[PDB]
């Protein structure tokens, strides 16, 4: 399958960055109300957020 | 006033973004026609969708993988 | 349907007559790639010139004086790099001992 | 210079050396890029050839006692390799056997099993960019490999390029 790595040839640009050499994705489900209001505890965090 | 017919075949070639004119260099001789050329999104490939006769399909994805050194792909 | 050190030129490959195979359509990998060894601005000035036209088209409006002064660093590095001229163009005052060396060298001395 | 073990015979019949030329490969292949670089420069920047044979045939070889002894030799081929890029490599990059006391990186003496930091290695591809190709996957070498090859051989025909 085809590898599809980029270089990188700026140092100063962001490690993630959208190079622009990738195509640009065209823009445009049973989403719940809010009614229902769910709520986690106070220490439940995102993993590795530090 | 009876005829004869042949299979055609559809053809996907999955390429970068130069090879696609190369592509179309190659499927001039073998009586085929160019369809559709899309771009992938979220992706620098190309997709081309095009129509060969079968009886000119043999070789075809040896001679597309042999003019564009290996990197463009074809079922 | 149906001795001698030198290599002889009935011994090569590759010669056949087909439009595919003698314009074999090498590649260049996203402008990024390069062959490796063959000089770089070689390899820049010997391009196909089109991904740059990508590049230009598809970059942000920021990124087009982003380019520019990477550019301009990279030139900034190669005048502190070329401050290995010849002596031709150079002063007396600012002739290295290198520089000298090759001078004798040039006239057999 | 180099200095190396000697096995020599109690008249000095014949003299050996006892040693295999053990490096490490990342380094070895970076510091003859950077070889390569140096030369492209020199040639772009200055060529005699030696005269060979150098010594006649009737004269002896050279005593090593008395011209080359104490005679300080020149200054051999060294890239600039600037301090702010090239910081993890700077003290270690021209050394006859690199990192060799160095326990965490060679494993001892013998100079036989080696491990490197993420930063080094870095620096040693970026170093080594002359000498290697461009190559990302195996959709290159398509009909240009060993089975190929060996199809070819087997078939006797004749690749594009390839062998006979």
């Amino acid at each position: 399958p085809n590898v599809v790595f980029i270089k990188t040839e700026d140092p100063d640009l962001p490690a993630f960055y959208f190079d622009p050499l990738i195509n640009p994705i065209s823009h445009r489900e049973p989403l719940p109300d809010d009614d229902e209001e769910f709520e986690l505890p106070e220490f439940v965090e995102p993993f590795l957020k530090d | 006033t009876p005829r004869l017919m042949e299979p055609y075949y559809f053809v996907e070639v999955q390429a970068p973004a130069d090879c696609v004119s190369a592509v179309y260099t190659v499927l001039a001789r073998r009586r085929g026609h160019v369809t559709q050329d899309a771009p992938i999104p979220g992706s620098p490939l190309y997709t081309i969708k095009a129509f060969i006769p079968a009886i000119d399909s043999f070789g075809f994805e040896t001679d597309l993988r042999t003019h564009t050194q290996g990197q463009a792909f074809s079922l | 349907y149906l001795f001698v050190f030198e290599w002889d030129a009935s011994e090569d490959t590759s010669i056949d007559y087909n439009p595919l195979y003698k314009e074999r359509h090498q590649v260049q990998l996203l402008g990024r790639g390069f062959i490796a060894g063959i000089d770089l601005k070689q390899q820049k000035r010997e391009q196909s010139r089109f991904y740059g036209d990508l590049m230009e088209k598809r970059r942000t409006l920021e990124e087009k004086e982003q380019e520019e002064a990477r550019l301009r660093k990279l030139r900034k590095k190669e005048a502190k790099q070329r401050w290995d001229r010849h002596w031709s163009q150079k002063k007396l005052d600012e002739m290295t001992d290198r520089d000298w060396r090759i001078f004798r060298e040039d006239y057999s001395i | 210079i180099r200095d190396v073990p000697v096995l020599y015979h109690i008249t000095g019949a014949i003299s050996f050396v006892n040693e295999i030329p053990w490096v490490i490969e990342p380094v070895y292949i970076s510091q003859w890029g950077s070889m390569w670089i140096m030369m492209r420069r020199e040639k772009r920047d200055r060529f005699k050839r030696m005269r060979f044979p150098p010594f006649d045939d009737e004269e002896p070889p050279l005593d090593y006692a008395d011209n080359i002894l104490d005679v300080e030799p020149l200054e051999a081929i060294q890239l600039e390799l600037d301090p702010e890029e090239d910081a993890p490599v700077l003290d270690w990059f021209y050394d006859h056997q690199p990192l060799r006391d160095s326990r965490k990186y060679v494993n001892g003496s013998t100079y036989q099993r080696w491990q490197f930091t993420l930063p080094m290695m870095s620096t040693l591809y970026r170093l080594a960019n002359q000498l290697l190709t461009d190559l990302v996957d195996d959709n290159y070498f398509y009909l240009f490999d060993l089975k190929a090859f060996f199809t070819s051989k087997a078939l006797n025909m004749a690749i594009p390029g390839g062998p006979k």
